[PDB]
């Protein structure tokens, strides 16, 4: 399983983007005998917390998912090939760390939440 | 109580680009659906678009399907319908209506409740 | 402070009802009212409990109600094992005591 | 099983303190109030009071506060009792208690054998 | 018509029992496994919610209780044992200049204590009051013996461990949550209107005291009366104050703290001296504030008890010294006052008080069985200022007299104290998975 | 996080399931290391046994789930207007706590497991 | 929930496919308190790692999941009926055990990866 974990951290995002099954299978595995399985239930909570993320968000189940809202160019104003191409995940996340929260707020509360509504009341027609 | 008021009626061209706007007051604006309903001059009834209570859900005829489209502000309290490239067949009065539908909590509504006065649109 | 008449009486098959009389008003302090048993020489038993509850192994014969300020026990079933002291007890008081004397 | 088992009866003059004791075992001690009642011959019950095994605080009727005084030790789960300047009206059988929870019931579920005091000159 | 709908994340709970968790901002309480407390913590009100809520049930109490008595014994086990002190001591009385409130209370006690060396032994003396020190045998043999020795192991306290409280916050675990009674007027048990929840309960330090709630909470407007059944005399009455009542207590000697060497690495801290004079401990409390807080106290019990009744406060009756006394832990000295002249007064419907106080240095807290603590002297002298916030009391029953009533301290278990901060905090588990019926179905 | 648990507990049905996310996001976080250890192992239990059931039922990943179930008026002869307008759920669960477990078989064995075989059998046509 | 547990571990495949809840339902839960404690974020993390494999694959949420890996006669040549109508599960786990890894990995690699880029690909027509 290990084997190839984080090969593409220096690889381009769009080279990047097709191990992401590698990084996805790494996640999950005397005061030893508790100091480490704490540790065991650590990385539940944190695999919880993504799946959970996940899972208000339209992306359950999934390691690729498209969504509704809108890029805003305050966020990052880069072309597509100045992104996937000449761009690594690593870059990425150090100038969007800025603005995860708002991506996060706009992902959580706007789309999933009115799409689930929208579907509630399709399903009854 | 429930009054609607429309206004934006008029005349237009063919290729005319005409907004109405249909003003509610007496209540709840944004716990009903709304809906467009249209009769010719000589002619009956017919049913033109439909909008949720939320402004997010929206339904037309085919025949202006891609030509129409209805939109609602439920903080003004008013519904619209912009239609575009207005063909001949679309001279009518245009009427904005409670109903046609509602959310799976409430009771259905398969029927338009309250009418307005109806405003003249001729192409 | 809680009476009781000095004696009652039955024969053997019918019913006997005991009442406990409060001098205090109602004011809801009724609610844990609990009968005692003291065959003559031995340390008393518990008959009810809680106006019309019973404990865990005490026959069903036994059994009271309660109506304002008065409070009675019912012993349905009379036999001679029943000639013993009857008290009420409402938290502290204790009842002054009815001698069931079986005919 | 639970059980209490009281001293033996006693015959005192007036003036002289008697204490009696009851051994209690079959539960936890601390867990139960245990409640002093006394009984002359051919009366009634007459309730002296009750104490709080595991805090060791006492609550005394009027008739004997100031004379009454009650006492635990958990160590060998015995509990006593203590009349000071006994009279003549004070013979009587002195039982402990046990209530059936931490002080809410007063409905006893078990008793000792009672302790006959007898006091003449 | 109407088909099943599954919602999770529903605002519903239930009742629940689970174990809280710590936060807080050397110390008996450790802190640093308590986790540290985060700042401007969110409170929720929830409106239109209306809760039920019993304190006399309330499991918060009850692991609070385990909570501090494990927390104690694991602050107690890594200190100094003193075992060896269960020897024979010669004890004379003091022959400083002793005031009359303290003629018999200290002894000067000598003997022969072990060294690093096991071949050796040192003649030493030390300070011991009379509240920790048998006679021997009843012969004047002037020989006596440590009040523990025959039924008890000794432990030191480690004086690097402040016995000072500090507040301490209760938290629920995730799928658990904490709601407040908000209520400014609530008896205890009952529907609560107005709740909330929290992340956390307030800061509640673990005050450990009798017959005098310390340091604790007020009232937002009047003197609480609260009693799991009013009229059952077996059962405390816990009164909580809407004005701090503030006492003064002090050990006024002047005292030293003598190291002794028993082990290779041990030490023993006996009193030694006392520089300059030697006085009583004492508590002091305002006669006029306390003459108000107990006509506020009396009219709230004539709510209860009757408008004509006569209500009389008294000294405790009977119990150990823990529960016939006001004690507690003030400067790391424990302090035993007589509070005699604070519960003596008739109230009929028509300067200062000092409290005399007596310091034991070998403490039973609790009442565990086969464990004591020596509690080392404090240098210098003590001076503690208290907010007196409320009282437990116990009525007195069996009385022969329907127009008074009689109350008096009481104390000695702790979950009545602890009862008195988290009265308002219930803990639930929620329910986020619930089904309804909609119009909505299934394609 | 925390700000606005439970907020519309009092709220009506309609208004507090717009409110979904507020409480999901709050159900995933010396003796006492242990204990509170223990804890945070129990939290995640609950949480995978709410998602189990979820799973069971066709409404994985999603806070509002619409099924093939009809509504039993056994269970409930209440009107919508007085569910979702003039009820909160509290009282919604107090009347339900009856009927759960009828309605849970339902979810559970007819409708997910013979709409689960029959997508196993169209997919084969 | 144990009731019924591994009652079809005997019975045909087919017949024991329609039993998938009941097995489901049942692998969700002094240093005694510490092992036990072990144990259960054992079951935790082998669960956690099966619904893993099960959203690597595009089976999350299902307990019957259709792939678009073909079978090969080299892991095995048997009919239809001589897999669900004359076998057992048991059986069939002792001849695949050999396979496990290889069909594992197709239905990691190619057809859920490849999958998810052409709807990333649909998605933007
Ligand atoms: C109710 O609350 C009050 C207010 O918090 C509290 O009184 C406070 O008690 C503490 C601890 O006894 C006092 O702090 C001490 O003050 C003296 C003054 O000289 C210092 O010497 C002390 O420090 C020495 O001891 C410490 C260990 O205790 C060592 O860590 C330190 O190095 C020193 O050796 C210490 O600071 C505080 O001053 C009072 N406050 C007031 C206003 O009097 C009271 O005790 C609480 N009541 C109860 C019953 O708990
Ligand atoms: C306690 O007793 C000891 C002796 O057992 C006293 O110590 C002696 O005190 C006198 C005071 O004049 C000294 O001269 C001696 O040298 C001391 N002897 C030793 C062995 O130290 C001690 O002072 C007494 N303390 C109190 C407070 O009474
Ligand atoms: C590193 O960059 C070079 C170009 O400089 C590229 O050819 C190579 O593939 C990159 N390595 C990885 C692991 O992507
Ligand atoms: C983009 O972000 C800015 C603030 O950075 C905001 O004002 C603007 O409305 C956003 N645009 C869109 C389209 O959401
Ligand atoms: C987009 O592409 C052009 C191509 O010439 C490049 O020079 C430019 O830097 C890119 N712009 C951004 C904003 O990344
Ligand atoms: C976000 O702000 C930090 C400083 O607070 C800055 O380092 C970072 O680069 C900012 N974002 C962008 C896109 O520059
Ligand atoms: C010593 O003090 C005791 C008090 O414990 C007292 O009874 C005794 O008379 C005193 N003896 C003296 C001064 O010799
Ligand atoms: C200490 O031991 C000596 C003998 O070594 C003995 O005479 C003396 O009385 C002992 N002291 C005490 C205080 O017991
Ligand atoms: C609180 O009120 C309830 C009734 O709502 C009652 O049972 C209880 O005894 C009251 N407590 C006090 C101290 O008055
Ligand atoms: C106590 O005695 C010591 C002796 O060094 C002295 O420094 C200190 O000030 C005294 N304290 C008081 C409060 O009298
Ligand atoms: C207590 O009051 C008395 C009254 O005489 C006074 O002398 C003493 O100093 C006071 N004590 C304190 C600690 O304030
Ligand atoms: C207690 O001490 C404070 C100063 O710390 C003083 O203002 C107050 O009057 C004292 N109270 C009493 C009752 O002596
Ligand atoms: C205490 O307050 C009461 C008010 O009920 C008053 O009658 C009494 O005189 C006061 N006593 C003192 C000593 O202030
Ligand atoms: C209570 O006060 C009386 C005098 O009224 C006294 O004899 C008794 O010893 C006191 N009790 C306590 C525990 O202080
Ligand atoms: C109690 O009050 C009486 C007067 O009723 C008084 O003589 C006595 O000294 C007081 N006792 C105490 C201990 O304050
Ligand atoms: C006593 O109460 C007052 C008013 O609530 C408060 O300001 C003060 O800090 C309290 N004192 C202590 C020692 O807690
Ligand atoms: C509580 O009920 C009132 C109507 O009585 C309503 O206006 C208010 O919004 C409700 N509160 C919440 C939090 O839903
Ligand atoms: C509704 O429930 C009853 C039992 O409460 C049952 O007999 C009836 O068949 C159910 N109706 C439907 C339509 O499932
Ligand atoms: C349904 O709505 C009507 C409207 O008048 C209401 O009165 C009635 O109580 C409701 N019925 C049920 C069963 O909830
Ligand atoms: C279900 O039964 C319980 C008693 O077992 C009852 O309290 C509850 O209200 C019942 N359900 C309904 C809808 O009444
Ligand atoms: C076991 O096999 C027999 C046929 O031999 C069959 O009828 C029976 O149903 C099977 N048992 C189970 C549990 O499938
Ligand atoms: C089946 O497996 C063999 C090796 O066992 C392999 O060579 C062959 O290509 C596979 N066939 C298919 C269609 O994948
Ligand atoms: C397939 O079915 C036939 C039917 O006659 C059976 O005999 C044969 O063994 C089966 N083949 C395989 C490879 O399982
Ligand atoms: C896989 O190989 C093992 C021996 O390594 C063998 O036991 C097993 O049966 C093989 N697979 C098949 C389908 O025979």
């Amino acid at each position: 399983v290990f084997l190839g974990f984080l090969g593409a951290a220096g690889s381009t995002m769009g080279a990047a983007s097709m191990t992401l099954t590698v990084q996805a299978r790494n996640l999950l595995s005397t005061v030893w005998g508790i100091k480490q399985l704490q540790a065991r239930v650590l990385a539940v909570e944190r695999y919880l917390r993504d799946q959970q993320l996940l899972g208000i968000w339209g992306c359950s189940g999934k390691l690729i998912c498209c969504t509704n809202v809108p890029w805003n160019s305050s966020w990052s104003n880069r072309n597509l090939s100045e992104i996937w191409d000449n761009m690594t995940w690593l870059q990425w996340d150090k100038e969007i760390s800025n603005y995860t929260q708002i991506i996060y707020g706009l992902l959580e509360e706007s789309q999933n939440q009115q799409e689930k509504n929208e579907q509630d009341l399709l399903a009854l027609d | 109580e429930v009054q609607l008021v429309e206004t934006g009626g008029g005349l237009v061209q063919p290729g005319g680009s005409l907004k109405l706007s249909c003003r509610a007051s007496g209540y709840t604006f944004s716990s009903f659906a709304m809906s467009w309903v249209r009769q010719a001059p000589g002619k009956g009834l017919e049913w033109v678009s439909l909008i949720n209570d939320r402004g997010g859900l929206t339904f037309y005829v085919d025949s202006v399907k891609g030509r129409f489209t209805i939109s609602r502000d439920n903080s003004k309290n008013t519904l619209s319908l912009q239609m575009h490239s207005l063909r001949d067949g679309d001279t009518a009065v245009y009427y904005c209506a409670t109903g046609g539908m509602s959310s799976a909590l409430q009771s259905s509504k398969y029927y338009f409740d309250f009418w307005g006065q109806g405003a003249l649109v001729t192409v | 402070a809680l009476t009781q008449p000095p004696s009652a009486s039955g024969s053997p098959g019918q019913s006997v009802t005991i009442s406990c009389t409060g001098t205090s008003s109602d004011v809801g302090g009724y609610n844990y009212v609990s009968w005692y048993q003291q065959h003559p020489g031995k340390a008393p038993k518990v008959i009810i409990y809680e106006v019309s509850k019973r404990p865990s192994g005490v026959p069903d014969r036994f059994s009271g109600s309660k109506s304002g300020n008065t409070a009675s026990l019912t012993v349905s079933g009379l036999q001679a094992d029943d000639e013993a002291d009857y008290y009420c007890s409402s938290y502290e008081v204790f009842g002054t005591g009815t001698k069931v004397t079986v005919l | 099983q639970v059980q209490l088992v009281q001293s033996g009866a006693e015959v005192k003059k007036p003036g002289a303190s008697v204490k009696v004791s009851c051994k209690a075992s079959g539960y936890t001690f601390t867990g139960h109030y245990m409640h002093w009642v006394r009984q002359a011959p051919g009366q009634g019950l007459e309730w002296m009071g009750w104490i709080n095994p595991y805090s060791s605080g006492t609550n005394y009727a009027q008739n004997f506060q100031g004379r009454v005084t009650m006492t635990r030790d958990t160590s060998i789960t015995t509990a006593y009792m203590e009349l000071s300047r006994l009279r003549s009206d004070d013979t009587a059988v002195y039982y402990c208690a046990r209530a059936p929870d931490y002080g809410d019931r007063w409905d006893f579920d078990y008793w000792g054998q009672g302790t006959l005091v007898t006091v003449s000159s | 018509n109407l088909w099943v709908t599954v919602y999770y994340g529903v605002p519903v709970w239930k009742d629940a029992e689970t174990t809280l968790f710590c936060a807080s901002d050397h110390n008996v309480w450790a802190t640093h496994a308590c986790v540290p407390t985060d700042p401007n913590p969110q409170e929720i009100h929830l409106e239109n919610v209306t809760e039920e809520f019993n304190m006399w049930k309330n499991n918060m109490v009850e692991q609070m209780h385990t909570d501090i008595i494990s927390l104690w014994d694991q602050s107690l086990k890594p200190c100094v044992k003193l075992t060896p002190l269960c020897v024979t001591l010669q004890c004379t009385n003091v022959t400083n200049n002793i005031t009359d409130d303290m003629r018999g209370e200290l002894k000067n006690c000598s003997f022969n204590m072990t060294t690093e060396l096991r071949d050796k032994r040192q003649k030493v003396h030390a300070l011991f009051y009379k509240l920790d020190i048998v006679p021997i045998n009843e012969n004047q043999n002037t020989s006596y013996r440590l009040i523990n020795c025959n039924t008890a192991a000794i432990t030191q306290a480690c004086p690097k461990v402040s016995f000072e409280p500090i507040p301490i916050h209760y938290c629920a675990p995730a799928g658990f949550a904490i709601l407040k009674c908000k209520d400014k007027k609530f008896n205890g048990t009952g529907p609560c209107p107005s709740v909330s929840t929290v992340q956390c309960t307030h800061g509640i330090k673990p005050v450990v005291s009798t017959q005098l709630l310390l340091n604790g909470s007020l009232a937002e407007e009047e003197v609480m009366i609260r009693s799991k059944d009013i009229r059952n005399n077996a059962k405390n009455i816990l009164v909580q104050f809407n004005t701090p009542v503030q006492i003064n207590c002090t050990r006024p000697n002047n005292n030293t703290r003598k190291s002794i060497r028993i082990g290779p690495g041990q030490w023993f801290y006996a009193t030694g001296d006392i520089i300059g004079d030697i006085r009583q401990a004492h508590c002091n409390v305002s006669k006029a504030t306390w003459n108000e807080t107990l006509g506020k106290v009396v009219k709230q019990l004539r709510k209860h008890f009757g408008n004509n009744t006569i209500i009389r406060f008294a000294n405790s009756s009977g119990g150990d010294l823990e529960v016939t006394t006001h004690s507690f832990n003030c400067g790391g000295e424990f302090f035993y006052c007589d509070t005699s002249g604070l519960f003596n007064s008739t109230w009929i419907s028509n300067d200062s008080i000092t409290l005399p106080c007596r310091i034991k240095q070998i403490i039973n807290m609790w009442q565990r069985i086969g464990q004591a603590m020596y509690a080392p002297p404090i240098q210098g002298v003590i001076r503690c200022v208290s907010n007196i916030t409320g009282l437990i009391l116990t009525r007195d029953g069996g009385s022969t007299d329907s127009t008074t009533e009689t109350f008096r301290p009481s104390g000695g278990d702790m979950r009545d104290n602890w009862r008195s901060e988290l009265y308002k905090y219930k803990v639930v588990k929620i329910e986020p998975l619930g089904v309804a019926p909609t119009r909505c179905k299934r394609r």
